[PDB]
């Protein structure tokens, strides 16, 4: 079980937002640390993607690249693991000092996307999902999304992709799991974009409404994600 | 870019 080994070897632990939970819950407040929770998780992202197996054949420029498009997936994903989990779908569990409840939920203007995500929370249980196929769903996300035009090394990003399907495939052994689990990760896509509009659209205001956004995310924000909402970076789906 | 210098130390 060696490659399943790593995952759980390499698997993260508890990120905190650094949020002030004596502040009232304000819109600027709560968007302020969820992009500080944003650059915390990055950060936690970029150090397992590396120790990731093969990973590190992809051309270097691919490496980032493949990070900056999937960062919100993962974390997405990982979430709605961590909410379903610790505190059985309630709430969101974004982090320890970070836990939305439906009124937060409305507070932070993205109600909709919340039960979304609080939705796909619920999912980890409705499908039982064991913790070694989540590791595995949750590698294969960030090889889920790439510009159109391919990337610098394109084989040696579906050699590895292809690969870690393979995994998947080994931690299913059963044409019916496989059916459900790939459409739980397409259920992914949907809210990483309606994370980025959103993302994208504070970012403009932003100096309007107070919210506070780290210089790196600004600018991956500003670069990346565009490239993605103009359809230039597109997630593989594999259904529709 | 201030991901390219983080990501590559
Ligand atoms: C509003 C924002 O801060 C944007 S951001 O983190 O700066 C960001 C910027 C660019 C990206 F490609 C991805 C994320 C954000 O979506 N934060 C955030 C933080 C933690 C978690 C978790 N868990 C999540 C979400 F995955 F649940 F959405 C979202």
């Amino acid at each position: 079980p060696i490659f399943l080994n790593v995952l759980e070897a390499i698997e993260p632990g508890v990120v905190c937002a650094g949020h002030d939970n004596n502040q009232p819950d304000s819109f600027a407040a709560l968007l302020s640390s969820l992009n500080e929770l944003g650059e915390r998780q990055l950060v936690h992202v970029v150090k397992w993607a590396k120790a990731l197996p093969g990973f590190r054949n992809l051309h270097v420029d691919d490496q980032m690249a493949v990070i900056q498009y999937s960062l919100m997936g993962l974390m997405v994903f990982a979430m709605g693991w961590r909410s379903f989990t610790n505190v059985n779908s309630a709430m969101l569990y974004f982090a320890p000092d970070l836990v939305f409840n439906e009124y937060r939920m409305h507070k932070s203007r993205m109600y909709s996307q919340c039960v979304r995500m609080r939705h796909l929370s619920q999912e980890f249980g409705w499908l039982q999902i064991t913790p070694q196929e989540f590791l595995c769903m949750k590698a294969l996300l960030l090889f889920s999304i790439i510009p159109v035009d391919g990337l610098k090394n394109q084989k040696f990003f579906d050699e590895l992709r292809m690969n870690y399907i393979k995994e998947l495939d080994r931690i299913i052994a059963c044409s019916r799991r496989f059916y459900q689990l790939t459409k739980l990760l397409d259920s992914v896509q949907p809210i990483a974009r309606e994370l980025h509009q959103f993302t994208f659209d504070l970012l403009i205001k932003s100096h309007m409404v107070s919210v506070d956004f780290p210089e790196m995310m600004a600018e991956i924000i500003s670069v990346q994600v565009p490239k993605i909402l103009s359809g230039k970076v597109k997630p593989i789906y594999f259904h529709t | 870019y201030i991901f390219d210098l983080f990501y590559k130390r």
